[PDB]
């Protein structure tokens, strides 16, 4: 009579799917698209999930980090698509051990236009745009 | 735990050279490595952030380099504005740590002091002390030795020194020998000199007055 | 521009607590950090610990746990550190940093810092005694003149010159304590010996401390 719960799980997608018109940016065969509606880290894999077909949270390796620096602004900060999973360090949706700044956080990850490694924020209920992909 | 240990305390090279400061970690801190410039007003601003990136406003004379345990802050075309202190700073864990600090100073030509001697003014004697100044204006290096002198006395255990940074213009420093006397003291003995000793001057200047 | 700002100079007994204000301004300020940091002797930096400038949450070096104490006043957008049981080897200068947005591990704007001085002795103003020129200190058309600062506590004095009307030549020396207990320091000028009477040089001495303003003529 109050609250109900809904135990989502969010994978990568396995479709190929490329908006050439409202890309963000894009890198090799892949597009990235930042939202223009900002959200909390949590809603971001529902976000990306529902934006185009085939996209889903993405994490940045240290070779994307830079491209989605350099097609950020000043004051813009990025949730980005890095979880921790307790050992084996932080990883993404696509597998791998990501660098992450986790000093002063252990949850959620964002990326501003200077940041050199994905940072982990203390609070997550923070309203940042999303960093989704779509593979090409 | 993790301590930094800066290599050099004090580094000395002239305008336009190129001057590198390093430091190092006890154990790796994964390029979370800072480089900070206090100037001797205090104010301190951030030159270099992780290693190598350097901060928006920086020119680019200033670079970093290094990882794991070692890190290296260079600095180009050295300029009079760089006289301050450099620090190293590590981020990789808590607590944030910093380094020992690196003074930069500017080395230039032997520069020999000019001599001045003060006697205690009158309205200073009304009160039962006497301090007689002894000012070497614009010299350098900074290494040199006042004697002072009452009536041909070698004086010990009643100096006190105080020197200037170096001068933002000529890179010269200032040197001020008090010698503090009760008035009897003062009143007691006739000739007061103070004798300087620099590597600029080829013969010991002294410089004397009658009370 | 400034865009921290940190309270002025503090005097504590020993024993008592302080403290020390940061106000913020250019930024938003619930979307940083707060970096507290202490320099003692001249050099030596020490991180004492930080603050989440958005809920309040702190986190200390463990060697300043006992000792420091920080909050937020997010209205105002202030930051406070409180010390606590300061003894003689607290007396330091008391940093805070903004740290970068996107870099938390740097810390990319700092305060000018905040002096505290731990002492038992009491603020006293100082005499401020003329040195005169005299040829003997004439050197080379070069003539010196100054003013000597003594008996002060604490620190620091301002010292200018005609009142910012000369600062050419000037040399203020670092202060120096004696057997009296109390700082003294000198402040001299180099002029040309030819204009010895013709120009007047007034050495003006601020010891906000004891709230003493001192304007002294050196005259022969």
């Amino acid at each position: 009579l109050h609250t109900f719960q809904v135990p989502q799980n969010y994978t990568k997608a396995n479709c190929t799917y490329c908006n050439t018109r409202e890309y963000t940016f894009s890198y090799k065969g892949c597009c990235f698209y930042f939202t223009k509606k900002k959200h909390t880290w949590n809603g971001c894999f529902q976000a990306c999930a529902e934006l185009y077909p085939c996209t889903y949270f993405y994490g940045p390796t240290p070779d994307i980090l830079p491209v989605v620096t350099r097609n950020l602004n000043a004051i813009e900060s990025l949730w980005v698509g890095v979880y921790r999973v307790g050992e084996g360090n932080w990883t993404s949706l696509d597998g791998g051990t990501f660098k992450v700044y986790q000093i002063f956080g252990s949850h959620c990850t964002y990326v501003s236009k200077f940041s050199t490694v994905p940072v982990s924020h203390h609070e997550c209920s923070f309203l940042k745009p999303c960093l989704c992909v779509s593979q090409r | 735990d993790i301590q930094m240990t800066q290599t050099t305390s004090s580094l000395s090279a002239s305008l336009g050279d190129r001057v590198t400061i390093s430091c190092r970690a006890s154990q790796d801190i994964s390029n979370y490595l800072n480089w900070y410039q206090q100037k001797p007003d205090g104010t301190v601003k951030l030159l270099i952030y992780y290693t190598s990136r350097l901060r928006s406003g920086v020119p680019s004379r200033f670079s970093g380099s290094g990882s794991g345990t070692d890190y290296s802050l260079t600095i180009n075309n050295l300029e009079q504005e760089d006289i301050a202190t450099y620090f190293c700073q590590q981020g990789n864990t808590l607590p944030f740590t910093f380094g020992s600090g690196t003074k930069l100073e500017i080395k230039r030509t032997v520069a020999a002091p000019s001599v001045f001697i003060f006697p205690p003014s009158d309205e200073q004697l009304k009160s039962g002390t006497a301090s007689v100044v002894c000012l070497l204006n614009n010299f350098y290096p900074r290494e040199a030795k006042v004697q002072w002198k009452v009536d041909n006395a070698l004086q010990s255990g009643n100096s006190q020194e105080s020197v200037t940074e170096q001068d933002s213009k000529d890179s010269t420093y200032s040197l001020s020998s008090t010698l503090t006397l009760s008035k009897a003291d003062y009143e007691k003995h006739k000739v007061y000199a103070c004798e300087v000793t620099h590597q600029g001057l080829s013969s010991p200047v002294t410089k004397s007055f009658n009370r | 521009e400034v865009q921290l700002q940190q309270s002025g100079p503090e005097l504590v007994k020993p024993g008592a607590s302080v403290k020390i204000s940061c106000k913020a301004s250019g930024y938003t300020f619930t979307d940083y950090n707060m970096h507290w940091v202490k320099q003692s002797h001249g050099k030596n930096l020490e991180w004492i610990g930080f603050i989440y400038l958005y809920n309040g949450g702190t986190g200390y070096n463990q060697n300043f746990k006992s000792k420091a104490t920080l909050t937020v006043d997010n209205s105002s957008s202030t930051a406070y550190m409180e010390l606590r049981s300061l003894t003689s080897e607290d007396s330091a200068v008391f940093y805070c940093a903004r740290d970068y947005y996107g870099n938390p591990y740097a810390m990319d704007y700092w305060g000018q810092g905040t002096s505290v001085t731990v002492s038992s002795a009491s603020t006293k103003g100082p005499s401020v005694f003329p040195l005169a020129p005299s040829s003997k200190s004439t050197s080379g058309g070069t003539a010196a003149l100054g003013c000597l600062v003594k008996d002060y506590f604490p620190e620091p004095v301002t010292v200018s010159w005609n009142s910012g009307a000369l600062t050419s030549g000037v040399h203020t020396f670092p202060a120096v304590l004696q057997s009296s207990g109390l700082y003294s320091l000198s402040s001299v000028v180099t002029v040309p010996s030819s204009s010895l009477g013709t120009q007047t040089y007034i050495c003006n001495v601020n010891h906000k401390p004891s709230n003493t303003k001192v304007d002294k003529k050196v005259e022969p």
